[PDB]
């Protein structure tokens, strides 16, 4: 079939939407742990 | 770093994750 | 094949949706943690 | 965005992830 | 066509990508508690 | 829970998060 060449196609490409998301969400959480470092290194 | 950039990077970021999951969106497939 | 792929898709779906829920939560942190540094 | 707020909206945004979580689990196996 | 090792090598990948979100809620939690505890001391 | 384990426990997940980045990196190629 040329469908379930596709739907494999589609399925793949968004395991890698996924993927990046997690990934910027790490560097998200990484500057809010740096932040809480800091603010906490001053009290 | 720098507070000045840590404005820079949150922000850039943010925007990164909102346009990954604005096209996970328009590539989640609800069949 | 269509029930295994029902279920993979579906499970894009699940991952998705805890994905914008704890996107959620990061731009709350990130709230307080401005509100925070604001005051020092 | 507010303080009174924030608490209660990171408790509400924390049980949609853990169910999410509990959901996703659940379709893990199998 | 001969999807076998290519389905059963995206439900792996599904399950590690489940387990990383499940560290980063626990990495989340241990921030609350952070922003909750320099909070109280102000 | 003290700052000193608070710091044990995020150089404990974030160091096991990279690395189940790092196997969906290796499982993404295929």
């Amino acid at each position: 079939t040329v469908q379930a060449r596709q739907l494999l196609s589609g399925i793949v490409q968004q395991q890698n939407n996924l993927l990046r998301a997690i990934e910027a969400q790490q560097h998200l959480l990484q500057l809010t742990v740096w932040g809480i470092k800091q603010l906490q290194a001053r009290i | 770093m720098t507070w000045e950039e840590w404005d820079k990077k949150i922000e850039e970021y943010t925007k990164k994750i909102e346009e990954l999951i604005k096209k996970s969106q328009n590539q989640q497939i609800d069949l």
